């Protein structure tokens, strides 16, 4: 306003002649331009002197085009339904459809009790094949005595799964929430499962959104992953992924002390994952010290060459079996593709390029990795070149 | 001709109960069972017409899109090869008003329950077709500039985008190196479609390659240089809120935009914008060189109430780069 202010009691109208005119019209147009914020462009859209110079017909294609420069966009994103209940197989049918476009899982427990009231015995899961459970975890989940409890918390799991997969993790909490209260009343088995799945979800949600800018977690994941990765019990089904989730999360965040020291013993003996995090921690933990780095470079060198190995035409690629190691070499691709920790990145690379290098290139802390290796004539120095070059292509997507 | 049958009101109504049960049947076989799929003759001739199948669900007439749109889903849900990407990619890259890209929206709001990453491979597959010689200019044009709504509308949350939770402009960041060869297209509508993407689109999260950094600024500088001889100060603010956008990525990506927009000012193309030597009118001249020089101050100045008056400071190293490039 100061600016409108100054020009109007500077621009001494009906006598200023058509090139003032003309300037003082560009000047106003031309600092509306700029304006980032809209409001603004209406100060000077408002002002009188704004109508006065130009014309009566180029102000309204001015606002117009500077509305479209930040539109305002109403969309329907609900989904169609053709919906209009005559029948009991028609208002089964559109039901089942609404519990298919149903994620709410209050709505889906409605839908499912009043579809188990109208029919008799048909059960309600199968009405979609696109939902999916893991093979180690159906047997549990249909275990259930209760048919309206087991379609229920199929159809929950499923649902967060798969919102889980397309990032959209506040529909996934509530669902997985809902199931896992709705089971504690009657399967500790399934309460330690979706313990697992609210671990494993939280992990990924933190690592999707909650990171990505370099924030400590709350500090309860990380007990929580250190809970789980200590059950030490034989009757709850595991899925080796949340695991391998929980060891690269930990790995991800420098806590090498507890991988280093406060692991337990046995589960090294029992999970390769966490030994292989351990090994990574202990090494990346010691690279100020040329020496005491070289105590666990020694078995990361022959944890990884005899993982690249192959026992007995016959290839690591093709067979993917009758291989020495521990841990599966496309299995060692995705952990390490958990992964996005710029130092374990370096270590990794270094590792597999002096593996790359005796049958050069050079990749930092090359001299770490120890020269003469053991069964040179086992490893496979083609299935070594194929994950050194999906190995170099992820770090160079992780940090470009 | 049953859908043309729908719409003797007895007659009518006979063909409406025909494809009401019809779709109820098809959704019952295409989602049930959960074994070798079940296989549906009737869906298994659609996948040649999905594409023509979508055209009449773009017409959005009074009940015949509704039974399409049910057909694209059940379609979509079925076929192995998941055509669903196929058909928002139709829906993306043929719509015209946004009642229509209604219809991708919904589509996707009811595909996102049985299919997942239809959007990658509905953009890996969209620009895959973009960089071949189908998928003529205007159809190009609209597919971009869909996006462009779409990432905007996400941008500015509300209800809808926390619902629909679509990750648009992840899912368009990811091919910024497929957008950034668009932005020399020749024909003028593509160009400025990709380019407003590519303002409001957000650059990939972990950072942008020296390759696609520099690709990206380049093709920035000549929007802005091209946008700006052919539209002006009022239709550069795309090209410059991009460039913006990647003078504060890094002091490299800073570095690069700040000299090279010197760099291109003070080449033998685009001096005459700016009263260069070898008739022209001043007072573009002027405004012309508002813009740009109002680029680089927003380029050299820091950003982030100090003030009412205040202003902020411009930066050393901007200036020093400046002037070295001078």
């Amino acid at each position: 306003d100061f600016l409108l202010e100054v020009c109007s009691r500077s621009v001494n109208l009906e006598k200023a002649s058509e090139s003032l005119k003309g300037n003082m019209a560009a000047f106003l147009k031309n600092v509306c331009l700029g304006l980032e914020d809209l409001q603004y462009v209406f100060m000077i859209s408002s002002h009188e002197l704004f109508i006065t110079l130009l014309k009566d017909e180029e102000r309204k294609l001015l606002v117009d085009q500077m509305r479209k420069r930040s539109p305002r966009v109403n969309l329907c994103i609900k989904p169609v339904t053709s919906f209009y209940p005559a029948s009991a197989s028609v208002n089964i049918g559109q039901l089942e459809h609404q519990l298919i476009l149903s994620v709410d899982p209050w709505r889906i427990r409605q839908i499912l009790i009043e579809l188990h009231g109208m029919t008799s015995e048909r059960q309600f899961w199968t009405v979609s094949n696109k939902w999916e459970v893991p093979s180690v975890y159906s047997g549990v989940i249909l275990g259930i005595k209760d048919n309206l409890t087991r379609d229920l918390v199929y159809i929950l799991m499923a649902k967060g799964l798969h919102c889980s997969t397309v990032k959209d993790f506040s529909h996934a909490k509530q669902l997985f929430a809902a199931c896992l209260e709705l089971v504690t009343e009657f399967s500790p088995k399934l309460r330690q499962v979706m313990l697992n799945e609210m671990l494993l979800l939280d992990i990924h949600t933190h690592e999707a959104g909650t990171g990505q800018a370099g924030e400590r977690p709350p500090s309860d994941l990380i007990s929580r992953v250190r809970g789980y990765l200590e059950m030490r019990l034989p009757d709850i089904p595991l899925r080796q992924v949340i695991a391998e989730e929980c060891v690269a999360f930990m790995l991800n965040w420098r806590e090498n002390e507890y991988l280093t020291l406060q692991v337990p013993a046995f589960l090294l003996q029992s999970n390769p994952y966490v030994k292989l995090g351990q090994l990574l921690a202990a090494t990346c933990k010691e690279l100020p010290g040329p020496k005491e780095s070289r105590r666990t470079a020694k078995d990361l060198w022959e944890v990884v060459v005899q993982i690249c190995s192959v026992s007995s035409r016959v290839s690591l690629i093709k067979q993917r079996e009758s291989t020495l190691g521990i841990m599966y070499r496309s299995e060692l691709l995705s952990f390490i593709k958990k992964l996005r920790e710029p130092l374990v990145l370096t270590i990794i690379l270094s590792l597999f390029v002096k593996l790359h290098n005796v049958r050069d290139i050079t990749a930092e802390h090359i001299s770490i990795w120890p020269s003469s290796i053991p069964n040179l004539q086992s490893v496979d120095f083609e299935a070594v070149a194929i994950t050194v070059k999906e190995l170099v292509r992820y770090t160079l997507s992780i940090n470009p | 001709f049953l859908v043309d049958t729908a719409m003797p009101d007895t007659v009518r109504e006979a063909c409406d109960r025909l494809i009401q049960l019809l779709l109820l049947h098809l959704q019952k076989l295409v989602h049930h069972r959960g074994p070798p799929p079940r296989l549906v003759p009737f869906l298994d001739a659609l996948k040649n017409h999905v594409g023509e199948l979508c055209g009449e669900t773009l017409r959005l007439e009074r009940k015949r899109f509704l039974w399409q749109h049910q057909l694209l889903g059940l379609l979509s849900v079925y076929t192995r090869p998941s055509c669903g990407p196929e058909a928002l990619g139709h829906l993306l890259s043929r719509a015209r008003s946004p009642e229509e890209l209604s219809l991708a929206t919904q589509l996707y709001a009811g595909l996102v329950v049985s299919l997942s990453g239809l959007l990658p491979l509905a953009f890996r597959s969209c620009l895959a077709r973009v960089h071949a010689g189908t998928l003529q200019p205007p159809f190009t044009a609209r597919f971009l500039r869909n996006l462009a709504l779409l990432v905007g509308w996400e941008q500015q949350g509300g209800e809808g985008p926390a619902a629909l939770g679509a990750h648009f402009g992840e899912s368009a960041s990811a091919h910024l190196s497929d957008l950034a060869p668009l932005l020399l297209h020749p024909e003028e509508e593509v160009a400025e479609a990709a380019a407003s993407l590519l303002a409001i689109c957000p650059f990939p999260s972990e950072a942008l390659s020296p390759s696609q950094l520099l690709g990206l600024v380049r093709a920035g500088v000549h929007r802005f240089f091209a946008s700006l001889r052919l539209h002006g100060p009022p239709g550069v603010a795309s090209a410059c809120q991009l460039l913006t956008r990647l003078s504060q990525t890094s002091p490299a990506g800073l570095k690069a935009v700040l000299q090279l927009l010197v760099e291109g000012a003070l080449h033998r193309g685009n001096t005459e914008l700016f009263g260069g030597q070898v008739s022209r009118n001043q007072q573009e001249v002027i405004y012309n060189t508002q813009s740009l020089l109002s680029l680089l101050v927003h380029c050299c100045s820091a950003p982030g109430c100090g003030e009412c008056w205040g202003a902020p400071i411009l930066s050393p190293e901007a200036a020093k780069a400046v002037a070295v490039t001078l």
